[PDB]
């Protein structure tokens, strides 16, 4: 009962990224009983929708949905108008109004484009939040890639001291391709997920959303550098290990001497040992 | 859920199988499917095609050599063909069974050409690779003889959590008026240490040089191949080293123009109008 | 009796094979107004000579002055003929490949040594410690490196480079000293402000607690005798200078410290060799003499590695000359006779060894 969903997850990570949505369709063809629950487990590329009253696009998600009815972050509405409760926490309303503004100013300084969205929750002790960012490739530019990232934020209660523990989980999907004539076609893909927790004070000069912006920006910079240097870095090592650029008869001529050198040095180091 | 839909879905799943490991995906596609009797024959062609495309090696029963399987070079029926030693073999697509100790008969029309091709390709397949295997086939297509030279290298390691494979194929024609050289290259590497990273790359090349006699014919295509491969590695390394400032800045910048963390306090919280008259008058 | 002649951006070292201490340690600096004033005599007549450094950041920039330094090494410091016996030389990792042989051709063209075994600087310090596998820090005068070595091989895809070294630290110490009131100006007064750095500097765990204790209680004060009769009482820079290695933002460089790069060195490596590489992190160089620099690394890495395994960090006492001894214990060995870059190869192949025997 529990091994099959683990096997489905194992299949999911194995396939290449660039067509996974087709595989999601194929997934619901195989096993219908576990179709719903796997969507809560496997991250998926997100969909783009259009607001009709303000003329701008927003980002569909899973946790801003109730009975197959979504809410826009900017203009409170639903596809069925006024059939269910919409956008609680009026005291948090203003903390969305700045936030929907705030992170797009962060879009303008890093991505020079893209689409963002934020939706906060209510819970028993504090609140929670889900933050989405998407960037598509440029039509004019030869490079055609995609960046998606999802973030989940939780805050616990504190009786006194004005110190809040933010727990931030993040996940990133990345796709790149090049078609230069010198090297033909090359493709690169990536999926990563991380977490951390941090305590920090609450101040009038530094409200909560300043801290949330700090954590989001720090996580994105760290994950970008980590994926560029550590993960993508040693693919170059594998491909240069498949074949050396220069001919190498020379090292094989002295390789047995190198092995004997290692053996006698291993003898000698124990022989003296300082 | 229609059965033949499921069969072909498993077929294109295994067709795009991950880089190299076959047992785990085979076990799990067995797990999802109920009718293994239909799996025996309705997935035989898919597994066979996966063996054909990957250029896997097989170690024969103790003649001190291993041979590849080529889509354009194998015999095509249930029993395949070898370049050397004149012994056709039957290779199982799943169990790697060895059988069929029955020789065959070569055409013999241009055996010097294929033997020289083997001898020359062998020399610059050993030293210039760390670990790789090659094969060479000769066949008459459309009344013209063609020599196919195929190369494959693998560095499988499960415990370290990465896989890699190089495959390449080259075509050579017999035209004393003018020769022609066709080449195809592909690289596949996979890294999954607490993440996913895929890299697939493909290349195709068309080129040619003057004709020559048997004393010299074993050298021109070798030099063309070595030049093409070396320029290809130069190109991919040169393109990869400038990733963070040429191709990856379109998706996301490392730091902004200011070369500092964005100051969120001032973001949360007219001089430019007045300064325009000064800018006009001074400049 | 092979010569080990270790180059360096700060202080060049030279000596025989059988000894266990470098006999000739002198600065690598060349003066111009006779023209052949190099070393201590160049430092003495600072009022007329325009001193300049041939070697910069571990890569030879000016080649004539490096030839003058080599000429001075084999004539006055050693008093031996160049071609009596083989000579070993070292160069830093991550160098231009042609520069390895650019010095070989100028060596043969004026000395014609019988043989060479030109090697990396960091590969042999690990042998000097006494093992074949580990991480190495070349925390020197011109550059700093993080270099992992497994079974005697240097992995070129897993090294990192830092510009921070001793001279930047000395400049920062000068800048701090100007603020207190004891102004030190011009390059003549460098050799004394280095002297405060050698024997009146250390590192502390709680950077903030140490600052609080120093500012509150004036017990962390020390008196130093300048060579004039004056005495200088020195306070809070005893730990504000060496901390620049762990936080390069003081000078202004945005690069990470030498405590996070030891982590990135081993992240960019295999799964199965990490249990071996944590166990042996080996220090070296001239800029790792300070007291208590083992403990700061031992506390920092434990806060950044998994808690399910053991990190042992060690350092010999003779860290400053560990590059020299590691050469001399490799030059004189039984099976070492057969694999040199010998003279007869160059004599037979002519000018073709410069692109053939690059191993
Ligand atoms: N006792 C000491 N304590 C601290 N630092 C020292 C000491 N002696 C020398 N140094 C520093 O080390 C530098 C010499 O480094 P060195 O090992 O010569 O580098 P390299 O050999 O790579 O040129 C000097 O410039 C000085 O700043
Ligand atoms: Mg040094």
């Amino acid at each position: 009962s529990d091994q099959q969903l683990d096997c489905a997850l194992d299949l999911m990570r194995r396939l290449p990224p660039q067509q996974i949505e087709k595989n999601l369709s194929d997934l619901i063809d195989l096993v219908p009983s576990l179709c719903e629950d796997l969507l809560s487990s496997v991250d998926q590329p997100l969909k783009i929708a259009r607001d009709k009253v303000v003329g701008k696009d927003y980002l569909l998600c899973d946790y801003n949905r109730d009975g197959d009815s979504y809410r826009s972050p900017w203009s409170n509405k639903y596809d069925p108008p006024l059939e269910d409760g919409a956008m609680p926490s009026a005291r948090l309303r203003k903390l969305e109004v700045e936030a929907n503004n705030a992170f797009d100013q962060y879009r303008d300084l890093y991505f020079e484009g893209g689409v963002s969205s934020v939706y906060l929750w209510d819970l028993d002790h504090g609140f929670a939040g889900v933050i989405l960012i998407k960037k598509a490739g440029d039509g004019s530019k030869k490079i055609k890639g995609c960046w998606d990232s999802i973030h989940v934020v939780e805050v616990q209660e504190k009786s006194s001291g004005r110190t809040a523990h933010y727990k931030l989980t993040s996940t990133v999907m990345l796709w790149l391709q090049t078609n230069k004539s010198g090297s033909g076609t090359m493709n690169l893909g990536g999926s990563l997920t991380r977490q951390m927790e941090k305590d920090e004070t609450v101040s009038d000069c530094s409200p909560h959303i300043a801290n949330i912006g700090r954590l989001v920006e720090d996580m994105e910079n760290k994950i970008r550098s980590t994926l560029n240097e550590i993960y993508f870095g040693k693919t170059k090592d594998i491909v240069n290990g498949l074949r050396s650029i220069d001919a190498i008869p020379d090292n094989q001529k002295f390789k047995q001497l190198q092995r004997e050198l290692s053996q006698v040095l291993t003898q000698r180091q124990i022989g003296i040992q300082l | 859920v229609s059965d033949e839909e499921k069969v072909r879905i498993a077929a294109k799943f295994i067709t795009h199988a991950p880089p190299g490991e076959f047992n785990e995906v085979f076990n799990d596609v067995r797990l999802l499917l109920n009718n293994d009797n239909l799996l025996r024959e309705g997935a035989a062609h898919a597994f066979a095609q996966y063996n054909m495309d990957q250029f896997t090696p097989v170690k024969i029963e103790g003649y001190e050599d291993q041979v590849l399987i080529t889509e354009h070079g194998d015999l095509g029926n249930s029993r395949f063909l070898d370049p050397r030693n004149k012994i056709s073999f039957k290779f199982d697509h799943l169990r790697k069974e060895a059988s069929d100790p029955q020789p065959e008969e070569a055409d013999g029309g241009l055996k010097s050409w294929r033997e020289s091709c083997d001898s020359a390709l062998r020399a610059y397949v050993k030293d210039h690779y760390s670990n790789g295997f090659c094969t060479v086939y000769a066949k008459t297509i459309d009344g013209q003889q063609t020599i196919i030279a195929c190369i494959e290298s693998h560095q499988f390691q499960p415990k370290n959590f990465w896989n890699g494979r190089w495959r390449s194929e080259w075509k050579f024609t017999i035209t004393p008026p003018t020769a022609q050289v066709v080449g195809v290259l592909k690289i596949q590497v996979h890294y999954y240490e607490d993440g996913n990273v895929q890299l697939v790359s493909h290349k195709d090349v068309q080129d040619s040089l003057t004709v020559s006699n048997e004393a010299q014919t074993a050298k021109e295509f070798i030099k063309i191949i070595e030049n093409a491969e070396n320029e290809y590695q130069t190109a991919i390394s040169e393109n990869y080293q400038t990733m963070s400032d040429t191709t990856f800045k379109a998706l996301r910048r490392q730091l902004p123009v200011t070369r500092t963390k964005i100051d969120w306090n001032k973001i949360l919280s007219a001089l430019m109008e007045v300064m325009q008259k000064r800018s006009k008058a001074i400049h | 009796t092979a010569l080990v002649c270790d180059n360096g951006s700060g202080l060049v070292k030279a000596g025989f094979a059988g000894d266990d201490a470098p006999r000739a340690v002198f600065p690598s600096i060349v003066g111009r107004p006779k023209d052949s004033y190099v070393g201590d005599e160049a430092q003495s007549k600072r009022g007329i000579l325009t001193l300049k450094y041939p070697i910069e950041h571990g890569i030879i920039t000016n080649w004539d002055d490096m030839e003058k330094i080599w000429h001075h090494t084999f004539y006055n410091e050693l008093r031996v003929a160049p071609e009596e016996h083989p000579t070993l030389l070292t160069e830093a990792p991550l160098n231009p490949k042609a520069n390895r042989e650019k010095m070989t051709q100028i060596m043969f063209e004026t000395f014609n040594v019988p043989a060479m075994y030109v090697a990396i600087q960091a590969v042999l310090s690990l042998y000097a410690s006494g093992r074949t596998t580990g991480i190495v820090l070349d925390s020197g005068d011109g550059v700093t490196h993080n270099v992992p070595i497994y079974e005697g091989y240097a992995l070129p895809h897993a090294i990192m480079r830092l510009d921070l070294a001793g001279r930047d630290l000395t400049d920062y110490l000068m800048k701090i000293l100007t603020e207190r009131g004891y102004s030190f100006v011009t390059t003549a007064e460098r050799e004394i402000v280095r002297d405060i750095k050698e024997k009146l500097c250390y590192v502390a765990l709680d950077f903030e607690n140490e600052m609080a204790t120093a500012a509150s209680s004036s017990s962390l004060e020390k008196s130093y005798e300048l060579p004039d009769g004056q005495v200088i009482t020195i306070g809070n820079e005893r730990f504000r200078c060496p901390e620049t290695l762990f936080q390069p933002s003081f000078i202004g460089m945005e690069s990470a410290g030498i405590h996070e790069t030891t982590y990135n060195s081993i992240m960019k490596c295999d799964i199965d060799i990490r249990k071996d590489l944590y166990a042996n992190n080996v220090m070296s160089g001239g800029t790792t003499m300070y007291p208590g620099i083992a403990d700061r690394m031992q506390k920092e890495i434990t806060a950044l590695a998994p808690s399910t395994m053991k990190i042992k960090i060690i350092a010999p006492p003779e860290r400053k000359y560990s590059v020299w001894i590691g050469g001399s214990i490799l030059a004189s060995l039984s099976t070492f006779q057969q694999m040199w870059i010998t003279k007869q190869e160059y004599d037979e192949a002519g000018p073709s060894i410069v692109h053939r025997k690059c191993f």
